[PDB]
């Protein structure tokens, strides 16, 4: 039913999500919880983050990781309906930390690939062999743009009630077309065009150079096109239903919401889909990277 | 050919006479000598500092003699003089061949040199009145590349080469006053005695000879090893040198008795010794591997006390001090580590 | 190596005058240069100091504010804009060539400074002596007392031993209170312990007569005793 | 920290200034692309080193193609072993390895029973299957190749290899030497040779040089970023 | 004829360094740890010097 932040927006506690949303969420947490601990602590203190590359894997590392702890966190608001029952300011930076390290974990997707795309198509640029201190240096640059686009979150009224169920959720329905949901689409758009533009200028100097016929380039080229379809199926299903509220907040308005509910139901299944790319990052950008 | 065959048999009778003569000398091993003695415990020296700033892998590191600093060669074209207590860095000498093989810190301090693949031992002028550091001389004699050059004084240079000789140099003229022309094999390695009168040189004819600096002589030589000697150090007596090979054996030979005395081994130890140095008493035989790690020996009963595993590729170089006060080892992996 | 100090003359006060000093025959960018004043019929005392690649810049008090000192490695040329220029700041300044690492001789080459006319904590360094006449061939202990104990903690007492000659830039003789410099005869010698120190020279000659100036270089800024003037 | 003295503080100083030229000395030589020249005695690499760059020691040979700095080792007068300096060239980029595939019947200087084609294979598998080699791919060179198609027409290859059953054409003889040369790799899977016949071409060895190196640079780029 | 010389020299060589009056290995492995236990005290490796004494320490900064 509807409910007023500063518009009205219809939120919906619907029965579907308490059977289906706390499994896939503990699957995503306790997958993604071996998978980064793996990852960060191999980064940590097997091998340091010895090149750029690796500073930039690190940083999705530790992006995806800030994203699975603060996990069950949801998970735990997700075993209620919709009631979060861990205080207003708490729910408000778990809102933060979601949003922030999702666009973060897509910021570091998207300059891990641009970084695969000049050590490819440009491999006699400057920008291949750049130094510890500046790698690190455009890595705390763009935490700082992520962060800096998500404390509008952060400035918010946390948990906004139902009427008696204290929700807290940063993506609702609402008609004024706030920078959370632009974000959202902007968030997959360009990155989007970035990462297949980057994997396919990759896939297509790696076969013009005929150099696809070696034992490790013909592995690389099925696993740069793993991460770009890793990332389209964890994050289109997401973006695809975020366009058909679009779509039906210019065709109805707030008039009748029991449509909005199955869409709704659908758009918070796609955000765990969202979540499950935090979780296959680590195996994908990791244990399946030689040299590790 | 008679004359040429009945003098190799005349050389095979010297050799068997020479042999027969040394097991003659050898009666009791110094491992059953110093069989009564308290071994020294388990050495644990600690990386004190650790000196970064070379790019490449370096290959020879030489302690000065007033044993702070020390100079460093890496094949990024960079002679690197360090002050050890304090990590910095006193000169960071461009050289005009990026291929160094060796390098060695003049006793006064005053030079250094540097050598390697351009068959060129460049002695640096530390101390000018402009405050670069320039070439002071080129030696260009030798048609191998420069594996070892040690100062005798100011004017004086000792240089190792791969074209099988040892060379005596004169730095203010710039030729050799003296060629060592007895080693078959690449010479790989050089120590002068302390005293500078002699000085021992290893090659990879498995062999090291004694040689005399001012009669220009092989005095003796030394066959204990099966593979190229990579490394040599004479004992602080004078009176003995140890041999670091890729036969992954240091063996201690004597100058007195012209016979090996020890054999620093171990069974778990395949690759061979880059660098041999001794402590300030002798009883140390701080040994660098390819297995990454130095490895402190008991110079006197075989038994390895230490390692000094801190490298993350071949340790390369290795010098203690000359009060004995630290052993610097330098490496593959771009570092120096002084241990203590 | 030449150090040739230009501009100076008379500059009427409040005026600016910015003084270059042309190196010439050494590496110029390596060495960190100062800027030592003297007064007229007065003791040394130290102006400005920049680093090797201009990254630390320090002045006297006197001259903080007022006065900056700059390079130009490829010009091989240091500066001094004076600014403001008061009534005691008429000397010759000298420029002052230093390298400092260990073991390096800072303050070993001065130039010929130029005579500016303007018209109208510290490590106090004391040389109670002012005027010792001596014949050639005595043996002369130049002594000189420090308001601080000079020998840091890491071995070595930063203190300088220098000889202006009369008609002549100052000459560093001793550097850190027991090394001889490059050109400095076996005869002068350095020794003290903290805060007495002396300068023992043996065999005294007709040159090795002038003005004997100790200097701390412990601490920032670098004080200079007043001088022990040898006459014969 | 106010630990240090006024002149330690300006020796630190002065190493920090030393770091910054060290650090823009070994950025300025990260950009240059190292090339181990080998060969035979009579291979023909002074051809390659003149056409491509247009006393004792080693010999390098920079040349500027393409934006790139290329540096050229010649290890040819090196008569001591390669043992025990070979691995100075570790992380080299390439090894060019010029072969004068003109000398399959010539034999050498020092030993005549040996041809000199069977010289330069021998040399080539210690090189190729060295320790220190064992991701560097090699530019082959196979040099003299006019003169090969026409000393193929005046005597057989099978003067230099008794197992084979080609004709004494170009195409045959020339492919057959490119494939025994490179059947001489032991590793096939981490090292790659690249091979090319260098007669009398115009800016056109170095442009093989160039694409060479460009592959080697890709391929050491995504072993920088694990992939 | 063609290398004589060096046979020669070499016959030489084994006979000069023949000529050496030898000293038995028991006099100089004694010597050898007679130099060993007259120098152990001043040897900071074998007897690791507490810090006041050694240059090489560990720094706050
Ligand atoms: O983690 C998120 O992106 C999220 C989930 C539910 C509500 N608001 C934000």
């Amino acid at each position: 039913f509807l409910e007023i932040d500063k518009k009205n927006c219809c939120v919906f506690r619907d029965d579907f999500i308490v059977k289906v949303l706390p499994p896939v969420l503990g699957l995503e947490f306790i997958f993604g919880l071996l998978g980064n601990g793996l990852a960060l602590w191999i980064f940590c203190f097997h091998l340091k983050s010895w090149k750029s590359s690796r500073i930039f894997l690190f940083n999705l590392a530790v992006a995806d990781f800030l994203l699975i702890i603060c996990l069950p966190f949801l998970m735990d608001n997700y075993v209620r309906r919709w009631d979060w029952k861990f205080g207003d300011i708490p729910c408000r930076l778990m809102l933060f930390m979601l949003a922030m390290n999702r666009q973060g974990s897509i910021i570091f997707l998207t300059v891990v690939a641009v970084d695969r795309y000049f050590r490819v198509v440009h491999p006699h640029h400057a920008l291949n062999k750049i130094s510890n201190r500046t790698a690190a240096i455009i890595s705390c640059l763009l935490w700082g743009i992520t962060i800096g686009l998500t404390v509008h979150l952060l400035k918010k009224k946390m948990p906004i009630q139902n009427g008696g169920a204290n929700l807290c959720s940063s993506f609702s329905i609402c008609h004024t077309f706030q920078w959370h949901e632009a974000m959202f689409l902007l968030e997959f758009f360009l990155p989007l065009g970035i990462i297949l533009f980057c994997s396919a200028r990759i896939i297509w100097s790696l076969r013009q150079r005929q150099m696809d016929r070696h034992a490790k380039i013909k592995r690389a080229i099925t696993f740069i096109m793993v991460v770009a379809i890793v990332f389209v199926i964890c994050f289109l299903p997401s973006v695809v239903v975020r366009i058909r509220i679009f779509w039906l907040l210019h065709t109805s308005g707030t008039q009748n919401c029991e449509v909005y509910r199955s869409v709704d139901l659908a758009f918070f299944i796609t955000l765990s889909f969202t979540y499950m790319n935090s979780m296959l990052d680590p195996v994908v950008y990791y244990f399946s990277s030689p040299s590790f | 050919q008679s004359e040429l065959d009945q003098l190799r048999q005349e050389a095979e009778q010297l050799k068997n006479q020479i042999r027969d003569a040394r097991k003659a000398c050898a009666d009791a091993t110094l491992s059953q000598i110093t069989n009564n003695i308290d071994p020294v415990g388990r050495i644990q020296m600690r990386t004190r500092r650790t000196l970064r700033g070379h790019l490449a892998k370096i290959y020879a590191m030489h302690w000065g003699t007033d044993s702070r600093l020390l100079v460093s060669a890496s094949q990024d074209g960079k002679l690197i003089i360090w002050d050890s207590y304090t990590t910095n860095k006193v000169h960071a000498i461009p050289l005009r061949s990026s291929w160094v093989m060796t390098c060695a810190y003049a006793p006064s301090g005053n030079y250094v040199a540097c050598g390697g693949l351009d068959n060129i031992c460049s002695i640096y002028n530390l101390k000018t009145r402009e405050g670069n550091v320039r070439v002071s001389r080129e030696l260009a004699g030798h048609t191998g590349y420069l594996s070892c050059c040690r100062f005798l004084d100011d004017n004086q240079i000792v240089t190792s080469s791969g074209d099988t000789t040892c060379a005596l140099w004169d730095i203010e003229t710039g030729q050799q006053t003296t060629t060592f022309t007895g080693h078959t094999g690449d010479v790989m390695s050089l120590s002068l005695a302390p005293d500078t009168r002699l000085f021992v040189s290893g090659a990879c004819d498995a062999s090291a000879k004694l040689w005399d600096v001012r009669e220009g002589m092989c005095r003796q030589t030394f066959t204990g090893h099966e593979s190229d000697i990579n490394a040599i150090c004479f004992f602080p007596n004078g009176n003995a040198f140890a041999t670091g090979s890729d036969d992954a054996t240091c063996r201690l030979f004597d100058l007195r008795a012209d016979q090996e005395l020890m054999t620093y081994s171990h069974d778990n130890i395949i690759c061979g010794i880059t660098s041999v140095s001794f402590s300030k008493s002798g009883r140390l035989l701080l040994a660098g591997y390819d297995d990454f790690n130095c490895n402190v020996w008991d110079a006197l009963k075989a038994d390895r006390a230490g390692v000094l595993a801190g490298h993350d590729n071949r340790v390369s170089c290795l010098g203690v001090t000359d009060d004995g006060m630290a052993v610097a080892t330098g490496s593959w992996d771009s570092f120096l580590k002084i241990w203590n | 190596v030449q150090l040739v100090e230009s501009g100076g003359g008379l500059v009427q006060p409040g005026g600016s005058r910015k003084l270059s000093c042309s190196a010439s025959g050494f590496a110029f960018s390596s060495f960190g240069m100062h800027w030592v004043r003297q007064a007229p019929e007065k003791g040394l005392e130290w102006v400005a100091y920049i680093s090797s690649g201009s990254g630390t810049i320090y002045y006297a008090d006197t001259v903080k504010g007022r006065f900056t000192i700059s390079r130009d490695d490829p010009k091989n040329t240091l500066f001094l804009q004076m600014t403001s220029l008061r009534s005691e700041d008429t000397a010759m300044y000298y420029c002052v060539r230093s390298i400092y690492y260990y073991g390096s001789s800072p303050f070993d080459f001065w130039g010929q400074g130029t005579t500016l006319t303007v018209s109208s904590s510290d490590i106090v360094m004391t040389q109670a002596t002012s005027s010792v006449p001596v014949t050639p061939g005595e043996s002369v202990s130049i002594s000189c007392r420090s308001s601080k104990s000079l020998l840091h903690s890491n071995g070595n007492t930063y203190l300088y031993w220098f000889l202006q000659r009369p008609g002549q830039s100052p000459q560093l003789l001793i550097y850190r209170m027991s090394n001889l410099a490059s050109g400095v005869p076996d005869r002068f010698s350095g020794s003290g312990s903290g805060t007495a120190f002396t300068l023992t020279i043996s065999r005294l000659e007709a040159e090795d007569v002038g003005v004997y100036y100790c200097m701390q270089h412990l601490e920032y800024p670098l004080t200079f005793g007043a001088g022990t003037k040898l006459e014969l | 920290g106010c630990t240090l003295s006024a002149e330690d503080k300006a020796a630190v100083e002065r190493s920090k200034m030393i770091d910054r030229n060290l650090r823009e000395d070994g950025e300025k030589a990260a950009r240059e692309v190292k090339l181990l020249l080998l060969g035979a005695g009579e291979s023909g690499k002074n051809t390659i080193v003149k056409q491509m760059k247009i006393t004792t020691g080693i010999v390098e040979t920079h040349f500027t193609f393409k934006d790139l700095h290329f540096k050229m080792f010649d290890v040819g007068a090196q008569r001591s072993e390669r043992k025990k300096w070979i691995h100075c060239f570790e992380g080299v980029t390439a090894i060019i390895f010029c072969v004068a595939l003109s000398d399959y019947d010539l034999v050498l200087a020092e030993d005549e029973e040996m041809n000199r084609m069977h010289a330069s294979m021998k040399l080539f598998d210690s090189i190729c299957n060295n320790k220190w080699f064992t991701d560097t791919s090699i530019i082959l060179f196979l040099n003299k190749k006019d003169l090969f198609e026409e000393k193929i027409k005046k005597s057989p290859l099978t003067i230099c290899y008794p197992e084979y059953a080609g004709s004494n054409t170009y195409e045959e003889a020339a492919a057959y030497i490119q494939c025994q040369f490179e059947d001489l790799n032991k590793r096939k899977d981490t090292k790659e040779i690249y091979t090319h016949f260098t007669c009398s071409t115009d800016t056109k060895n170095v442009q093989f040089v160039f694409d060479a190196v460009t592959d080697v640079i890709i391929k050491n780029n995504l072993k920088d970023c694990g992939l | 004829t063609a290398s004589i010389a060096q046979a020669r020299k070499l016959v030489e060589q084994l006979k000069m360094e023949a000529n050496i009056d030898r000293i038995k290995v028991s006099k100089a492995a004694a010597d050898l740890m007679a130099y060993c236990e007259a120098h152990a005290k001043e040897d900071p490796l074998l007897t690791p010097v507490p810090a006041s004494e050694n240059p090489f320490r560990e720094k706050k900064f």
